């Protein structure tokens, strides 16, 4: 085989060269150090790193938030340190269980699942900053900034202003492995199953269009990696028989090809298009649609099947039922 | 050799002290900690609780 | 006890002394 | 019909099969022994489909649906309509599939790049083949397998999943799962990044290489570095189907009880139980 | 009495489907597929009939050009009219639009199909600096191979024949990705160095193996113009040469497998 | 753990959409074992006599 | 060799005692474990309880 | 050959010791887990538990 | 107390002996 786009088989070393910013050249930290097995895909070099404000912040809030989780999920295994670290993944922090609507729920019930949320939305947007001035700092455009902005937003959605739309707290997204996951199906149940949601749809659309364009692009390079076609910078400036051959390529295939160049807008559409696509069906949720499945049954879009075993009228709606 | 018997020592020039005795302190720090709280995950030999053993007694 | 049972002794046993005398 | 630069690339030779009764383009399609094949499927395969969503109950797009034969026929043929164009389409599509993958073969061959991509075509195809055909065989019935429609199809999959009790337990799922959002997150970090460097607003000059590096060992201290990315995206890409295979092959052949119970496995390890 | 109800059957819901579909869309045509034909574009055609407009809907087609300003000076204007002006040494198969193109000579040196480069700028690929991006190892004296790796210097390599087509002078370094982008080894039975991209080479211990060309076409791998420094055209140039060799190396690489 | 095939499967809704139940043919004979001990009936008596409530 | 009777030595020129020590460290460290937890996993055979065997008592 | 009889040896001028030693105690370790575990699962052979075999006791 | 349970003895004892000799 070619062994060359699989792993790096003769590792190079030498002096690395830094970008000087436009400012915070000073708050780069750390002794940048090497790994030769991390060596054999991609580069090797593992510090420094920029600390700036922003990083600060969001640490501060960050870690805050972690320990208002963790030490609550102590408390549900009343610290017993071995069951602790048995049952870690059963263990969350949850939002209230009575109805309080949108009141500060008591500290016991929910409280400091409140807290928490606060606290991570907050390191949320430090970080948020952190990447969009970074970008600024070195002159370079702010894409990634606003695609993370997306991934931010729909976060708030599950977690605050769902709830606060259907008016709320109890339907806030738990903290913890297992937990977060069981929100899921609730959530589902509760909103006439999920499958059935426009919305929902569209993301998953997009979700495997990822899949199938990030395969299909990173294929794309390797096959034309011979040519230097990994150097996708001056791909664009000045192009060469690389992407020469990756156009025609897909242009004898599917019949329309991209650009070395646009073929990265149409990845970072698909990417920001997800997580929009998600705010929207929540949004909707609860405010709009009731029951998903039912919608798509005025609509005429739900398939409907023949009984296999005999149909089964429900009892709760007989002459002499109970309760 | 300051009237060493046998070359054992050498060891120390193949092996590297600083892993040797870094291993063994986490090593033993482990099994330490299994048999401590593996104990008190018992009923017979856990200090620290009253015997909720119910030792036969009921 | 081995008795009439001599299976795994012959299939543990052959071997072994084959392997003793053809790789000398 | 040919881009600027298209012709110095079109010449004869590197089919597969059949040399060169079939190797031209259509427009901008070339077509090759494959090209004729898949097209022949695609054809055959939808019409059939259309015809037997004309004998269904609905028009509506969304709920049209072929369904596969009950279990009671086994492995066997069905009568056309109780689930016998089902079997028919099934080919047709793995016709088609393997056709397109094939095209791929001969184009890469014909311009001296590699053959990643085929291949990289072939994870999805696999993944099909594991839910049509081989978790129906160890099963032992085609009636296992998922049917085609648009709704439909996810009736399957929403059954298939509480047939173990609660599938996002089942570990093959998380890892799959895993890897999707891995993806998705690195795909968004890849676009934008090639694009603030190419288009660095104002009539600031479009930047270096470093400039990638240096922005990404700031925020996260890290930086892959510019080929190993691509390298990268592809095997996270492939992994969502790898790993998930071996969580859709157990479910029914290697386990029977809900998922959350298997991690018993772990919860309960006698020592700390 | 209902939320989000706008008549006895239309819903807010409804409607914003339609509105979702309709920005999708208009992203995808309006936009994206613009920003697609940045290159290669407007359609040419060496058969059909007076035509200066590709598929119908699309003339308008191309965007109105950006003017990237490079890093190192001077500015590029895309969408471009870049000329093809090399005279192709392809005779057709039929006259035919889209019937394939037979070489006319020897289509490794006369490069076309797999052979083929492109007409790059016959400039020096450069660091952040202003230094040259791509060197060999006698000029980055500061770079190095990381230790525990074999390194190739010395090692003969061979080509498809099972013959030795010469032996291992050095690697050149990428200085701005810390990577190492080719082999340049001494052709033996001339008086010549060859610049193998490494992405063609199978680098074992004792030997380097090369698929793409047989041993005698070493003989006629692009010469460079300097000897320490490299073009972007010349890097196009020696990498279509071997690709070019997977299908032109041997005659029955054209063919088919049955 | 990764207990070994076959599975006995049945079909409890219209074909195609996946419903219906998935056993494992081993832990069903153990049930089955166990569901056995079940003492069977007591050999019948004729009805002969006054009714329990003059008796005792 | 000093006054030795086979060659035996001669395998740490082919071996590495670095490998075969920190190895043989491990294989019978985690053999140890099995063995130990594999033991108190029982009814007979478990010190640290009380006798859960229910011998034959019962 | 040092009062050899056959070319056997040769074998370990194609073959390599430390391949062939480090994988027979991968393999045979394997196998003798096997062996042992398989045993301890059965009821006519096992030791480690009272007999569960209920041999033909109900 | 090993009675004819001399079983891991015969498997501890044996090659203690032969690990000791045949590497001298
Ligand atoms: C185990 C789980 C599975 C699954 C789970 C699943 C979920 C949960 C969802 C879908 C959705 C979708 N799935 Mg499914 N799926 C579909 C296709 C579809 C589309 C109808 C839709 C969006 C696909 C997409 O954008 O992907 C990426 C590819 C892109 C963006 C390129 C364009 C592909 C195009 C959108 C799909 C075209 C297919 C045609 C509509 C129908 C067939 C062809 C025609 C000519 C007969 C195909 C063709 C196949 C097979 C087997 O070939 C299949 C298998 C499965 N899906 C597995 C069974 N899929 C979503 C949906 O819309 O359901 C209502 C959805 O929510
Ligand atoms: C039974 C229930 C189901 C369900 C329930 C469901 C719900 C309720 C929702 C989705 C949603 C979605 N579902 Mg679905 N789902 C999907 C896939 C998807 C995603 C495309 C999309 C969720 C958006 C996302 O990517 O989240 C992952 C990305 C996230 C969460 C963003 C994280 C970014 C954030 C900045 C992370 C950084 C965090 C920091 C590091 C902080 C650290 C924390 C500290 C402070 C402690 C597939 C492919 C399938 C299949 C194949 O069946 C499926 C079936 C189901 N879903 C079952 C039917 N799903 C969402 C949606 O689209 O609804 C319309 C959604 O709301
Ligand atoms: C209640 C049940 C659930 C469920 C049941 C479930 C099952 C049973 C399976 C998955 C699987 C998967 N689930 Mg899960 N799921 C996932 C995500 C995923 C995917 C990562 C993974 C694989 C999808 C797949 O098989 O593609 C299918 C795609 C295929 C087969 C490829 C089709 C492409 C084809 C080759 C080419 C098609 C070309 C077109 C026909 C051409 C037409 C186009 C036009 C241009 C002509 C998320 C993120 C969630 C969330 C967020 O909750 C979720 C919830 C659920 N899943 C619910 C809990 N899911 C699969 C898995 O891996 O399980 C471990 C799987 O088997
Ligand atoms: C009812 C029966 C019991 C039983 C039956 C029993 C038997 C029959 C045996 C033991 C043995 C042992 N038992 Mg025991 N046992 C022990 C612990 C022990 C160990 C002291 C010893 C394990 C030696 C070993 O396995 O080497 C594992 C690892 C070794 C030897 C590594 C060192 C060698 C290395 C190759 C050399 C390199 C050293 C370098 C300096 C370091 C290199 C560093 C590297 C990483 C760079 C504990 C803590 C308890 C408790 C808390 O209840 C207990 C209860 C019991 N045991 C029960 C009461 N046990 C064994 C023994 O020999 O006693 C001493 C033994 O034969
Ligand atoms: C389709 C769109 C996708 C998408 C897109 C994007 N996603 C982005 C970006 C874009 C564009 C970024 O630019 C940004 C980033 O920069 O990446 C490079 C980012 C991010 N997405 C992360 C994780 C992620 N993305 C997910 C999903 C999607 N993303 C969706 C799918 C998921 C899922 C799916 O779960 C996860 C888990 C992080 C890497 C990063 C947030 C960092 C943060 O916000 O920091 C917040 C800071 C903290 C939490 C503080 C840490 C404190 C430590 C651990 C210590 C606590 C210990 C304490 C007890 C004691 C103190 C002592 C101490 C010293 C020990
Ligand atoms: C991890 C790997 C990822 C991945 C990778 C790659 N993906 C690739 C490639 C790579 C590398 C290509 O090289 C190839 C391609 O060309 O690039 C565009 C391709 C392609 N992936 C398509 C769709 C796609 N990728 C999906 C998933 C992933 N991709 C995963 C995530 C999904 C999901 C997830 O649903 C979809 C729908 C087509 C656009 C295209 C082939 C067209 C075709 O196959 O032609 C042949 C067939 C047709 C044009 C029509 C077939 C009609 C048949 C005969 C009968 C009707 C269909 C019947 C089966 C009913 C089912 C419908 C029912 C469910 C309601
Ligand atoms: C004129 C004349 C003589 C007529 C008589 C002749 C006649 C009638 C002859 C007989 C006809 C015959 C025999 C055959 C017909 C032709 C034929 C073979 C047809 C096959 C056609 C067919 C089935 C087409 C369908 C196309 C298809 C399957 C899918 C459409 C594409 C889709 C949905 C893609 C998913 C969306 C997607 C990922 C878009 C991505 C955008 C792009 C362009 C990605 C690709 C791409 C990537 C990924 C890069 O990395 C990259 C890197 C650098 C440069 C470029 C690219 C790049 O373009
Ligand atoms: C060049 O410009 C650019 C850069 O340089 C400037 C960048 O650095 C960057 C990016 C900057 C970065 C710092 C990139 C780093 C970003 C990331 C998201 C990296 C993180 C990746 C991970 C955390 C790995 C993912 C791991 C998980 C999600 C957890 C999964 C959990 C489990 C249990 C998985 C279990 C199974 C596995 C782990 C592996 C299973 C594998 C198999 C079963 C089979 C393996 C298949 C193969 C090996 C392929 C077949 C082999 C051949 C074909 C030879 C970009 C974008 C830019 O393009
Ligand atoms: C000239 O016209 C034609 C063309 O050019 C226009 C063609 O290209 C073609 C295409 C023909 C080709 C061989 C194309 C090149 C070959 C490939 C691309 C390989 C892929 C081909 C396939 C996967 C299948 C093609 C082979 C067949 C359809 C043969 C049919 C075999 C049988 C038994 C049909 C009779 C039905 C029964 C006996 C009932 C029992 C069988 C079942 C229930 C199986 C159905 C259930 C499934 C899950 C199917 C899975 C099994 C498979 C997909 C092989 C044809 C046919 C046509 O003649
Ligand atoms: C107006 C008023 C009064 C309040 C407004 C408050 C507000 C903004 C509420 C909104 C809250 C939001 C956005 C809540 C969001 C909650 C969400 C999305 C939770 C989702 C998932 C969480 C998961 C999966 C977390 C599990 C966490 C753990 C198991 C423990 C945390 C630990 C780690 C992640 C490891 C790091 C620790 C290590 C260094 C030791
Ligand atoms: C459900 C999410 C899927 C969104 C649709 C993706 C757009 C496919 C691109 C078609 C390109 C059309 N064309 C040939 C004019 O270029
Ligand atoms: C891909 C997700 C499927 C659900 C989409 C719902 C389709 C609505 C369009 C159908 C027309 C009927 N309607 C809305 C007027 O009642």
């Amino acid at each position: 085989a070619d062994y060359q786009t699989i792993y790096t088989q003769i590792q190079a070393r030498g002096p690395h060269i830094t970008v000087s910013g436009e400012w915070g050249d000073n708050d780069r930290v750390g002794k940048p150090f090497y790994s030769y097995w991390l060596g054999k895909i991609g580069d090797a070099q593992i510090g420094p790193i920029y600390l700036g404000a922003s990083g600060i912040a969001a640490f501060a809030f960050g870690s805050t938030a972690i320990l208002i989780i963790l030490f609550n999920m102590a408390a549900e295994v009343h610290f017993d340190p071995l069951q602790f670290f048995r049952q870690f993944f059963w263990l969350g922090l949850y939002p209230p269980k009575a109805q309080y609507g949108m009141g500060i729920p008591p500290l016991h019930d929910g409280g400091w699942w409140l807290m928490a949320g606060l606290f991570m939305t907050l390191s949320l947007g430090s970080w948020w900053i952190r990447v969009y001035s970074r970008a600024r700092a070195l002159g370079l455009g702010t894409h990634i900034a606003w695609n993370f902005a997306a991934a931010i937003f729909f976060v708030l959605c599950i977690g605050c202003i769902h709830p606060t739309l259907v008016g709320s707290w109890s339907e806030g997204v738990p903290f913890g492995i297992w937990p977060h996951i069981d929100w899921l199906t609730a959530f589902s149940i509760r909103y006439g199953n999920f499958y059935y949601c426009p919305w929902h749809g569209f993301s998953i659309g997009f979700a495997y269009g990822c899949g199938l364009l990030f395969a299909a692009h990173g294929a794309t390079i390797l096959a034309v990696a011979r040519f230097g076609g990994d150097r996708e910078i001056e791909q664009i400036t000045d192009r060469g028989t690389a992407v020469e051959r990756a156009a025609l390529f897909w242009r004898w295939t599917i019949g329309f090809n991209a650009t070395i160049e646009s073929v990265h807008r149409w990845g970072w559409f698909f990417s920001l298009m997800v997580m929009v696509s998600a705010s929207v069906g929540i949004l909707l949720t609860g405010t709009f649609v009731d029951n998903w499945y039912l919608w798509c049954v005025k609509h005429g879009a739900a398939p409907d099947y023949p009984a296999y075993l005999p149909a089964t009228p429900d009892p709760a709606s007989l002459p002499g039922a109970p309760k | 050799a300051t009237e060493y018997r046998t070359a054992s020592w050498k060891l120390w020039l193949i092996l590297d002290p600083r892993r040797v005795l870094t291993a063994l302190f986490v090593y033993l720090t482990v099994i330490a900690l299994l048999i401590h709280f593996g104990l008190l995950s018992t009923d017979r030999l856990n200090w620290w609780e009253f015997q909720r053993g119910l030792p036969k007694a009921a | 006890s081995d008795w009439n049972l001599w299976v795994p002794l012959g299939i543990l046993g052959i071997p072994t002394i084959w392997i003793a005398l053809t790789y000398r | 019909a040919l881009l600027s630069f298209e012709r110095k690339y079109r010449v004869r030779g590197g089919t597969l099969i059949g040399g060169d009764l079939f190797d031209f383009w259509v427009g901008p399609y070339f077509v090759g022994f494959f090209g004729v094949s898949a097209i022949f499927f695609i054809f055959l395969g939808v019409s059939l489909i259309g015809y037997a969503a004309s004998q269904g109950p609905t028009w509506d797009p969304f709920a049209i649906s072929i369904n596969p034969p009950d279990l009671k026929y086994g492995l066997g043929a069905a009568p056309l309509l109780e689930g016998g164009f089902w079997q028919a389409i099934t080919v047709c599509a793995l016709g088609a599939f393997i056709s397109w993958m094939l095209r791929e073969v001969e184009i890469s061959r014909k311009l001296g790049i590699g053959w990643h991509v085929p291949l990289a075509f072939c994870v999805p195809i696999f993944m099909f083949c594991v839910l049509q055909v081989f978790r129906p065989l160890l099963l032992g019935s085609w009636g296992h397998a998922f049917p085609y429609g648009i709704l439909s199809h996810l009736d399957w999959v929403n059954n298939f999943g509480y047939q173990y009790l609660n599938w996002h337990y089942n570990p093959g799922h998380m890892s799959s799962v895993s890897f999707l959002f891995v993806n998705a997150m690195a795909l968004g970090l890849h676009g934008g990044l090639i694009l603030s460097v190419a288009n660095p607003g104002d009539g600031d000059k479009v930047k270096t290489a470093e400039h990638e590096n240096q922005y990404f060992r700031d925020v996260v201290g890290y930086s892959i570095g510019a080929l190993s990315i691509h390298r990268l995206g592809l095997f996270l890409a492939s992994n969502i189907f790898l790993t998930g295979a071996f969580g859709t092959i157990a479910s029914g052949p290697f386990w029977t009880r809900g998922w959350p119970e298997w991690w018993g496995w772990w919860l309960d390890i006698p020592f700390w139980s | 009495m209902y939320h989000g109800a706008l008549a006895q059957h239309l819903d807010i819901a409804q409607l914003v489907w339609y509105a979702q579909w309709l920005v999708i869309w208009t992203v995808v045509l309006l936009y994206l597929r613009r920003e697609d034909r940045r290159e290669g574009y407007p359609l040419v055609e060496p058969l059909g009939l007076v035509k200066l407009a590709p598929e119908d809907g699309q003339v308008y087609e191309l965007p109105y050009p950006k003017t990237f300003v490079l890093p190192h000076g001077g500015t590029v204007t895309v969408p471009r009219r870049r000329p093809e002006t090399r005279e192709l040494k392809l005779a057709q198969t039929d006259g035919f639009e889209g019937a394939p193109l037979q070489p006319t000579g020897n289509p490794l040196v006369d490069a076309v199909g797999p052979a083929s480069y492109a007409e790059r700028a016959e400039v020096v690929d450069a660091t952040v600096d202003g230094k040259a991006k791509i060197v060999p190892l006698r000029v980055a004296t500061d770079f190095s191979i990381a230790e525990g790796d074999v390194d190739p210097r010395g090692l003969p390599v061979v080509a498809a024949d099972g013959v030795e087509a010469g032996t291992v002078t050095d690697l050149w370094v990428d200085r701005s990705e810390h990577y190492f982008r080719y082999l340049e080894l001494s052709v033996a039975g001339s008086a010549r160095t060859a610049l193998i991209p490494l992405g063609f080479c199978d680098v074992k211990k004792d030997k380097i193996v090369v698929t793409s060309i047989l041993s005698e076409q070493f003989a006629n791998v692009p010469r460079l113009q300097s000897r320490d420094q490299i073009t972007l055209r010349e890097e196009d140039k020696v990498s279509a040469y071997y690709a070019g060799g997977l299908l032109y190396a041997t005659p029955e690489r054209a063919e088919s497998l049955l | 753990c990764f207990e070994p095939p076959p599975a006995t499967t049945t079909q409890t809704g219209f074909r195609g959409l996946s419903m219906g139940e998935v056993l494992h043919p081993a832990t069903v004979k153990a049930k089955k074992e166990r569901d056995a001990q079940y003492p069977p009936a007591l050999a019948a008596v004729k009805a002969e006599g006054p009714p329990v409530s003059q008796v005792y």
